[PDB]
């Protein structure tokens, strides 16, 4: 029918625009920062993908867990997600972030940052090489382009 | 005894046992034991009422010049009656050289601040105080600055557990991060890895 | 032996008086830096283009797990727990069994990756080259599940990856 | 009881309940806080979705790894049903929408899809089904909405007789269509009232109390085939609780009369909306239409929970109404409003 | 009253985890109150429960600018204790690693601050650099930054044909490098309005406060510890000691990019005199045995089960080591019960007592000054909170 | 040297195949330098070397549109190169698989799979042991 | 030697399949279970038993270092032959 | 004798009034802890979890003790009068989100293996 | 039966390396 | 000058211990047997302390 092509192609064009402006929030915790450096580095360039750092979690999309997120940080990554506009992500970068890594049995230490936020994509590594970073980078953009948000709105 | 074996320094073992004696004939009120390692490194055990007056004198003593206070941090050591055993590390500069300084306390026995000896150990009191509930005297501002919050025990004595007694999660129906009793989907595998023999002859006990 | 860093004198002849008058209020300094970010402009910039293109990596570099078997398809691992010893995370879980023909094999090889931190020092311990770090690194996931690897798991990977294993620890094992 | 099913651990998040719960409408206002308690004590979460993947991701953090499950799910295909109950010894119903889109009516959602988890439900062997209806379902109601909802209950007792059927009256939360909606009808000046709300009598539950009362239904094996209605401990007039949701936004109250042909008029005017509707003929008729009394049927004391009133929790969900100037009002500085309690 | 201001976790300064209490009038800053602890993971904990060697990867992770600098001081702590020496091919390989770390930490530090400064370019030129250094780590370990290549007894692996080659390639190219980034920072009267004379430590309450390092020798103290106290093989090579003479920021960014200067030329001494011979000790109580050995000889075999699985034992006793770390003085305090877990680890780190003088330093200045401040410090936290 | 430099662009545009393959290639990967072809996969993936560029952009790979079950012309990520080009375009080695092919062994795959998240081939982790306690089972028959 | 079982679920080698009453099934719903089908036990058992005219024999897996640690093997016994504790390789002298 | 040495008080009447002073600046502060965090309990609330938690120590008679634990009472209003902590960690105290742990033998006894 | 071979420098070493400031004057009066 | 306490010495209300983990816990004191595996008697020196078995249970993904 008409209606399900016209609500496909805004879906495709809005999917586009979405993955092709990606915005992180400046915000990294421990050696995997380090790493996410390292992506935005000349050789690998995260800014000619269109991915940009923006300090204010109003003005990004991505949220990059890079490193250990301790008990005493908990609420404040919490806080800072929940300031982020909508739609927004989450990547895991690192053992710490996934599952607490080298700490996963310390006393102050979450057990991964799935327990505080929902997460898009984990990427393993200790830390993860900036290559694999911007492997799942670009893997959260294919997720991205599979949305079919006013798909289902029109089905409803 | 040539290429794998660390070497010896005997001026250096000499030098640092006379400068022991010469602080032990200074200081009889409060020194009870020196003693000079096998590495060269000189250790003076006092009682707890001379923390100030020797750091003081290692500090300004013009044949001593302790100038720097390199780390401060404690030994937790559940069989003895005073459970903790505080170490400074000096740095004298002028003359090149390091010193150990060991003195003792239990939980309820209060140490003096030395932050009018070194502003340095401000910080490294505050990290003691955190990690195994020994209290400072006269600290300018006695606080936590390791653990998070509101948190309960010091962790670096012997018998607090390694995963402690709570975690942290979110949760949507108070909408906030929420603490709640340990719960591990896998527990920590203990190992007893001490071989039944003996290892070092040279530092056998009396059979008692 | 050493040297100081900011301990010159300026020369107060008027020539380098005029000198320096000249650069305070013409910004010749500034102008040098401007040249220098117009000389880097012109210069070939050191990107790759990823995916196409990828950074180069050594034969000891250390990626995804993998179990490994002898030539004839026989398992390489006994299940001497080596591994699961020395491993710094505790990410390794190890169960075992004779087999139905009494050889000394795994039941349980769990590798989680969520803990691991990728030392290398499980395929350092292993006595029978079962257990490496492949050289992949591209297996990011979307949920923390798909990252807790069972024995099946590590031998497909095995499976897919040996034909690369297999060069990198001819190229570096007279090394080890 | 199924070894791998029996329960262990200390009721935590790494603990085993014994629960395989499939909850069916899990992505909207109750179904969050049932699925948090679901996770709370290690119960696996079995979560059927027809709604962009987007739009579950708060749900993930709900439970420990491998305990929430998401698959997708069609409410006319009875295969999607049959594939995301195979497995469950709970089928929890919570489907529901307040109005009626192009492809689902009342009747679709209220019994058509309901009759169909039961039917399948009851073929697959699952245990315990729990289904949600309103306290004011009646045949005869002027609300197409209670009709439905009591066509329904019949034909899930039909179709599932050991169903455990949950009446709750108006339930009030976060993330309500309640409190929230009296408190988004400022934004026209002055508030419409059928008689100025002087001849309504609400209530109204709050959330946690309803999740917990089914969590509890669960566990209590006396629960299988009764029917609960779940209350506040208070009722008030519409006129008093309205004035009371603008005393804690602090918010002007402008209450004025609207006939009901006019307020008809407005709800269908409203109802044109491609989107989520402001307000539809069915929400102004349930509005303003009295909570049934039903003393016969057990309540939630009969789950051994205590009713939360309103005013104990009021500010947790008004305070996001207030301007900047009355943030920080505390809870008891709002003076309670009257209740008619018999 | 003053304004009260959280400055991080999340801010571009504030590296981070650091939560800084902020008290301000206007922009005047009043007082500072860093919390810290964002990053505390327990590692002093957690290495009770390893054996020596399980221990040592943790040591990677607490400077993570660096790595190797402090597997050398848990080397060296452990090989202390042990009485046990490395041979000099291993010494040599380590103060080769050890330079290019402090280029890798310098690289870091010097282009975050001018970054946070306001000078963004410098940092793009420098990080292909580290990524070049990266490759290096790669090459010898298999890990671009947590290598665990510096164990005690030596090192993991002897170096890969042909690595030496193009470290003296690198090196050859780096000083160039240096030149550019001194030519957009150095004489920049911008830069020098923001650094010179901000942050100004006295000689004297920098020894009080128990700084190190640079920020010890920006203030004209005449110390380095490769040079009073050398380790491994520091006493067989040249070079100069940096000094400043107001101990302001300026001066400690010109004593590292000098340091700079001097590690290449540490680095191109080491290239020419790497000597021949094993790599590890040949004690196998103690270090690994060849992979050969152990599948051919009974002897092999027991040392490496027994050293993989239960550990060497080291003798009861406790040492104070420390080494010049690119950031200061990086300490150990050992102490070994005699068994193959290490009974007490306590991690001395420079940036602690850095940081704990970050409110006297910032006494009388603002906000971009502070920033500056917290930039000449240069604090990473994975020490500082360990 | 201008006129060089435009005759350079256009044997780029001549090498590529004509405007549409040099359009293919530019839209497809935001490059169209001309390399010389080492080989190509069982998968479709062509291998281009140019010893004159710098190190890291003197090898590259152009994915094939159509791997296992999917179309890759739009959607192409590093997962899809098999092992032995793996470790040639990673540098791990300078011999090619065509000059210098893998052992072969009876239980590698012969058919490579790249990341397989998100899709219904996805790895579920699962306990591999046995039940460890078995149960009493009761008689059948009445007893009495 | 794969093999499924009366639910349809794959068997293992490690001959792990979930029961026909196992809820933990729904975890491969919408998915699959991963299983890997080179068993090792069928795999060795196809390897041939080598002729050998010693009573000790020497075996380190193949490839020298590459390998396991050498072992040696006694073949005293004509009733059975004898197997590599490490590599499952058989060995025996002569008979017949 | 015992040879005891004092950290502020001496017997336990001076370890009881510094008791005294910690509990009314708590009381005093409870009103504005429940302004500033925008809590949704009421003052009462929090002055009877204050009191809760200094009855929790009532047993107590060693000065040193007592003294130790105004110490870390001081420290605790201290960190939440500067707003160090946020909201979660004052709404630790009240343990919203635990279910209620039955005492009774009966209960236990069918829970599980825990005395 | 091979000599050793391990990675060591050239016969006669490596060839000097600049590492001293070069901050050139360039420029007028 | 000091105070001259009387009392014996009680440290639960500082040590952040719960409750439940104090009077419901019981350890033993005992110096460990020797390992009938092997002759040393090095790991027989000592006093331990330890603390009584609590549940142990099955996770219901990895087991
Ligand atoms: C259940 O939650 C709800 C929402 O969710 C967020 C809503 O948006 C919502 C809708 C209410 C607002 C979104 C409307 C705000 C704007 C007003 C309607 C302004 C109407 C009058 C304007 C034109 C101003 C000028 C007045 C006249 C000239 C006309 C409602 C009712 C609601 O109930
Ligand atoms: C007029 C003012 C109002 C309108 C505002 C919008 C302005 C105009 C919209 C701009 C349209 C341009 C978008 C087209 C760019 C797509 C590029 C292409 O690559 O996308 C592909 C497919 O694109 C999408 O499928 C859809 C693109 C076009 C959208 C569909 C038509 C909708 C047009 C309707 C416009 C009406 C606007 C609203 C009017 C009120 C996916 O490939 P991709 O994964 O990236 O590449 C991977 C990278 N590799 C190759 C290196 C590996
Ligand atoms: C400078 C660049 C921009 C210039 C300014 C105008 C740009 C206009 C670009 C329009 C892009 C297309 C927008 C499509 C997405 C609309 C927003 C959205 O995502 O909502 C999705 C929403 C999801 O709702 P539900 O599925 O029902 O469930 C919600 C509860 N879970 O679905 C919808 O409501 C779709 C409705 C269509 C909106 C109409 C869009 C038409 C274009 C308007 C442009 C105005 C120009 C003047
Ligand atoms: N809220 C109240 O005050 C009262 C509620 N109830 C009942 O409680 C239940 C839930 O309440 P609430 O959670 O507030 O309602 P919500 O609308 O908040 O949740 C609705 C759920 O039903 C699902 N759903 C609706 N229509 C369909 C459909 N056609 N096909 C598939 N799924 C569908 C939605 O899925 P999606 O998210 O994809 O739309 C969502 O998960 C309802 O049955 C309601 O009648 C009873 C008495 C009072
Ligand atoms: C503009 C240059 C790219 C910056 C990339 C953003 C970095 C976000 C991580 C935060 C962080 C910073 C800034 C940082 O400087 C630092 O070193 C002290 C960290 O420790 C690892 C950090 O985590
Ligand atoms: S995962 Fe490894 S590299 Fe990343 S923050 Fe944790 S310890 Fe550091
Ligand atoms: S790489 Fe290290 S952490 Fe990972 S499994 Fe092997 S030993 Fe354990
Ligand atoms: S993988 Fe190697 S070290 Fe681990 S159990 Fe198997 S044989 Fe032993
Ligand atoms: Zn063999």
């Amino acid at each position: 029918s008409r209606g399900e092509y016209v609500v496909a192609k805004l879906d495709d064009l809005v999917n586009w625009a979405r993955r092709s402006s990606l915005w992180p929030m400046t915000f990294g915790l421990a050696c995997c920062a380090v790493e996410m450096m390292h992506m935005a580095a000349p050789r690998y360039d995260m800014d000619r993908f269109g991915v940009v750092f923006r300090a204010s979690p109003r003005q990004s999309d991505v949220m990059i867990v890079a490193g250990t997120l301790t008990n005493k940080m908990a609420p404040a990554l919490r806080k800072v997600y929940d300031q982020m506009p909508e739609p927004r992500y989450v990547v895991s970068m690192g053992s710490c972030a996934n599952g607490g890594g080298y700490y996963h049995y310390s006393y102050s230490v979450v057990r991964g940052c799935d327990r505080i936020v929902p997460v898009d994509i984990y990427v393993p590594g200790c830390p993860p090489t900036a290559e694999a970073l911007l492997y799942g980078i670009l893997q959260l953009q294919r997720k991205i382009k599979r949305e079919k948000r006013l798909r289902i709105w029109y089905r409803r | 005894t040539r290429p794998t074996i660390r070497p010896r320094n005997d001026v250096v073992h000499k030098q640092l046992s006379a400068f022991g004696q010469y602080v032990a004939e200074i200081l009889p009120k409060y020194v009870q034991q020196v003693q000079v390692s096998c590495f060269n490194e000189l250790e003076i055990f006092i009682h707890p009422d001379g923390v100030i007056p020797v750091l003081t004198f290692l500090r300004d003593h013009t044949n001593a010049q302790f100038k720097s206070l390199a780390d401060l941090t404690a030994v937790d050591v559940p069989t003895r009656q005073n459970r903790f055993e505080i170490v400074y590390n000096l740095l004298s500069l002028r003359f090149n050289s390091r010193i150990r300084v060991k003195t003792y306390t239990d939980e309820l026995t209060p140490i003096e601040s030395s932050v009018t000896v070194y502003k340095a150990a401000n910080w490294y009191e505050r990290e003691i105080w955190d990690m195994f509930g020994v209290f400072f005297a006269n600290h300018p501002d006695l606080r936590r600055i390791l653990t998070d919050y509101g948190f309960e025990g010091h962790p670096f004595r012997k018998d607090f557990p390694l995963s402690g007694y709570v975690e942290l999660r979110y949760d949507d129906e108070v909408k906030r991060v929420v603490a709640e009793p340990v719960e591990l989907a896998q527990e920590f595998r203990k190992f007893d890895l001490n071989s039944p023999w003996e290892a070092f002859p040279a530092y056998r006990q009396p059979p008692e | 032996t050493y040297k100081f860093v900011n301990m010159r004198e300026p020369s107060m002849d008027m020539k380098s008086v005029t000198d320096r008058a000249a650069q305070t209020l013409l910004w010749t300094e500034l102008v040098r830096g401007l040249g220098m970010t117009l000389s880097y402009l012109f210069r070939e910039p050191a990107t790759i283009n990823y995916p196409f293109e990828k950074g180069p990596l050594s034969p000891r570099f250390r990626g995804e797990h993998a179990l490994r078997r002898y030539p004839s398809g026989e398992e390489r691992c006994i299940a001497c727990k080596l591994c699961e010893a020395v491993c710094p995370a505790q990410a390794i879980t190890i169960e075992a069994e004779p087999r139905a023909d009494g050889s000394r094999r795994t039941t349980r090889y769990d590798i989680d990756m969520t803990k691991c931190i990728y030392c290398g020092f499980c395929q350092e311990a292993c006595p029978v080259d079962a257990i490496v770090e492949g050289p992949n690194f591209e297996f990011s996931t979307e949920t923390h599940e798909e990252l807790l690897y069972n024995k099946e798991k590590l031998l497909n990977n095995g499976d897919k990856w040996e034909a690369e294993i297999a060069a990198n620890i001819q190229a570096d094992y007279l090394y080890r | 009881l199924h070894h791998a099913l029996i329960p262990h651990g200390k009721g935590g998040r790494s603990s085993v309940s014994g629960i395989v719960a499939t909850v069916f409408g899990a992505t909207g206002f109750l179904g969050r806080y049932v699925v948090n308690h679901l996770g709370r004590m290690g119960s696996q979460v079995i979560v059927p979705y027809r709604c962009e993947p987007y739009d579950t991701m708060h749900l993930r953090p709900m439970g420990d790894l491998g305990q929430i499950i998401f698959m997708e799910w069609n409410g006319k295909d009875k295969d999607s049903i049959r594939k995301v109950v195979e497995h469950s010894n709970v089928v929890i119903n919570l489907v529901g929408r307040e109005w009626e889109t192009k492809n689902f009516d009342f009747e679709d959602v209220f019994v058509k899809i309901p009759h169909a988890i039961a039917q399948v439900s009851k073929e697959a062997g699952v245990e315990k089904l729990i289904h949600i209806s309103h306290l004011n379902a009646d045949i005869k109601s002027p609300s197409r909405y209670l009709r439905s909802k009591a066509v329904g209950e019949k034909e899930v007792r039909a179709a599932f007789p050991e169903a455990t059927i949950i009446k709750p009256s108006d339930i009030f939360g976060r993330e309500d269509r309640f409190l929230n909606y009296f408190a988004s009808m400022r934004w026209f000046g002055g508030v419409p009232l059928i008689s100025l709300g002087k001849e309504t009598v609400k209530q109204p539950v709050y959330i946690v109390d309803v999740s917990k009362g089914i969590i509890n239904a669960i566990k209590d094996p006396d629960a299988k085939g009764k029917t609960f209605a779940f209350v506040g401990p208070n009722r008030y007039l519409l006129f008093d609780l309205v004035q009371y949701i603008f005393a804690v936004a602090y918010r002007p109250f402008l209450p004025y009369p609207l006939p009901h042909f006019a307020y008809r008029w407005v709800g269908r005017l409203f109802e044109v909306s491609p989107f989520e509707p402001w307000t539809t003929r069915d929400k102004v008729e349930r509005v303003h239409m009295s909570d049934m009394t039903l003393p016969h049927l057990p309540g939630l004391e009969d789950l051994g929970i205590q009713a939360t009133p309103l005013e104990l929790k009021a500010i947790e969900v008004l305070r996001r109404h207030r301007t900047y100037r009355w943030l920080t009002s505390e809870m008891e500085d709002v003076k309670p409003a009257k209740t008619v309690n018999i | 009253s003053n304004l009260t201001l959280n400055f991080g976790p999340q801010h571009p300064a504030a590296h981070g985890v650091l939560r800084l209490v902020m008290e301000l009038s206007g922009e005047m800053v009043r007082k500072c109150d860093p919390h810290i602890g964002l990053l505390h993971r327990g590692t002093e904990k957690l290495i009770e429960y390893k054996t020596y060697l399980q221990a040592l990867p943790y040591f990677d992770r607490l400077d993570y600018v660096s790595m190797m600098c402090n597997e050398q001081a848990y080397s060296l702590a452990v090989e202390k204790l042990l009485n046990i020496q490395p041979p000099p091919r291993a010494q040599w390989i380590r103060v080769l690693f050890g330079e290019i770390t402090r280029l890798l930490n310098h690289i870091m530090a010097v282009t975050t601050h001018a970054l946070d400064i306001g000078a963004m370019t410098p940092f793009f030129w420098m990080f292909e650099e580290r990524e070049k250094m990266f490759e290096f780590y790669e090459r010898v370990s298999g890990a671009r930054m947590h290598a665990a290549y510096i164990r005690p007894g030596g090192v993991h692996q002897d170096l890969p044909l042909g690595l030496l080659d193009d470290i003296y390639e690198f090196s050859k190219n780096f000083s160039f490098r240096i030149d550019e980034l001194e030519e957009m920072l150095t004489n920049n009267r911008i830069w020098r309005n923001r650094t010179v004379d901000i942050g100004v430590v006295t000689a004297e309450d920098a020894l009080n406060y128990g700084f190190s390092g640079v920020m010890l020798r920006g203030s004209g103290i005449q110390w380095d510890l490769r040079k009073t106290q050398p380790y491994d093989v520091y006493d067989q090579v040249e070079f100069d000691v940096p000094i400043g003479s107001r101990g302001d920021c300026y001066d400690r960014y010109l004593c590292r990019v000098e340091e700079m200067r001097q590690s290449l030329r540490i680095i191109s001494q080491c290239l020419n005199k790497m000597p021949p011979g094993e790599i590890k000790v040949d004690d196998a109580k103690v270090s690994p045995p060849k992979r050969a050995e152990m599948k051919t000889s009974m002897e092999s075999l027991i040392h490496h089960f027994k050293l993989y699985t239960e550990g060497y034992q080291v003798p009861p006793g406790a040492t104070y080591t420390a080494i010049e770390a690119p950031k200061g003085e990086f300490g150990v305090y050992l102490v070994s019960d005699g068994s193959s877990r290490p009974y007490r680890c306590k991690i001395k780190a420079p940036g602690f007592a850095h940081l704990a003088g970050l409110d006297k330093m910032s006494k009388g200045h603002m906000l971009a000054d502070v920033v500056a401040i917290i930039g000449t410090q240069d604090i990473v936290f994975g020490e500082v909170d360990r | 040297e201008l006129v060089q430099v435009l005759r350079r662009g256009l044997q780029q545009v001549s090498g590529h195949g004509g405007l549409r393959g040099y359009l293919r290639v530019l839209f497809r990967a935001n490059d169209v330098r001309v390399g010389t072809l080492v080989g190509e996969d069982k998968y479709g993936n062509k291998y281009y070397e140019d010893n004159k560029q710098f190190f890291g952009r003197h090898r590259w790979v152009i994915y094939t549109t159509e791997m296992n079950g999917r179309d890759t012309f739009w959607d192409v990520d590093g997962s899809m190169v098999p092992p032995e080009w793996h470790r040639w375009l990673h540098c791990m080695t300078d011999d090619p698989p065509t000059t210098k092919p893998p052992t072969a062994r009876k239980y590698i795959w012969t058919n490579h799979k790249f990341n397989v998240s998100g899709t219904p081939q996805q790895y579920v982790p699962y306990s591999t042991t046995r039940k460890k306690i078995q149960e009493w089972v009761p008689p059948s028959t009445p007893y009495k | 030697g794969v093999r499924t079982s009366p639910t349809g679920e794959k068997v293992t080698h490690t001959g792990q399949a979930y029961d026909d009453g196992d809820y933990r099934r729904v975890r491969f719903s919408d998915r699959q279970k991963e299983v890997n089908e080179n068993f090792a036990i069928d795999l060795i058992a196809e390897q041939p038993v080598s002729e050998v005219g010693s009573r000790v024999i020497s075996c380190d897996g193949g490839g020298g270092a590459l390998g396991h640690p050498r072992v040696y093997i006694n073949l005293d016994k004509e009733t059975k032959t004898g197997t590599c504790g490490y590599c499952g390789l058989q060995f025996r002298q002569p008979h017949h | 004798g015992t040879s005891v040495k004092p950290i502020f008080s001496r017997d336990m009447n001076e370890a009881k009034r510094r008791v005294r002073e910690l509990y009314r600046a708590w009381y005093r502060e409870v009103p504005n802890t429940v302004h500033l965090f925008q809590l949704d309990i009421s003052v009462k609330q929090g002055r009877d979890k204050v009191r809760e938690m200094f009855m929790k120590n009532a047993h107590v008679t060693d000065p040193r003790v007592v003294d130790l634990l105004v110490i870390k009472g001081k420290m605790e209003l201290e960190e939440t009068i500067n707003v160090w902590k946020q909201r979660t960690h004052i709404m630790r105290f009240f343990h919203e989100t635990e279910a209620p742990r039955p005492t009774d033998f009966l209960s236990k006894f069918y829970v599980g293996h825990d005395p | 039966a091979s000599k050793v071979k391990q990675d060591m420098p050239p016969p006669g070493g490596y060839g000097p390396i600049d590492y001293k400031r070069n901050l050139p004057r360039r420029g007028l009066s | 000058q000091l105070i001259a306490v009387d009392e014996k010495l009680d440290i639960t209300t500082l040590t952040g211990v719960p409750e439940e983990h104090i009077k419901t816990r019981k350890v033993r004191i005992f110096v460990p047997a020797r390992n009938n595996m092997q002759s040393g008697v090095n790991n027989t020196k000592k006093w331990k302390m330890e603390f009584d078995t609590r549940e142990r249970w099955e996770n219901p993904l990895m087991g």
